[PDB]
């Protein structure tokens, strides 16, 4: 029971991080003062951070 | 296209016509405001015309 317990918690971790499917990003922006975006702080919408 | 980003051209738009609508008709006033008082002596001016 340890040997199929310590298995399921290594495919766990391999799985939050490594392989992990993401979304695709478009690009939306309401501000006309921002002219530069770097692409990390793109969060989805809030009816799908809701949903997810 | 994005819906927020043709939120902002939709609107965009919307106060485009809030503009020009308003800029005509300042145009459309002054050119009967040059009308009325060109008739002064060009209408008289019509007669020796």
């Amino acid at each position: 029971t340890f040997e199929h317990l310590n298995r399921d918690t290594l495919r766990y971790i391999n799985l939050l991080k490594r392989l992990s499917v993401d979304l695709a990003k478009q690009v939306e922006v309401s501000d006309p003062s921002v002219t530069v975006y770097e692409m990390d702080k793109w969060v989805p919408s809030e009816k799908l951070q809701g949903i997810l | 296209k994005g819906p927020k980003e043709l939120e902002s051209i939709n609107a965009s738009m919307k106060s485009d016509i809030e503009n020009v609508r308003q800029e005509v008709s300042s145009y459309k006033e002054k050119w009967l405001r040059d009308a009325e008082i060109f008739g002064k002596i060009t209408s008289i001016f019509k007669e020796e015309l």
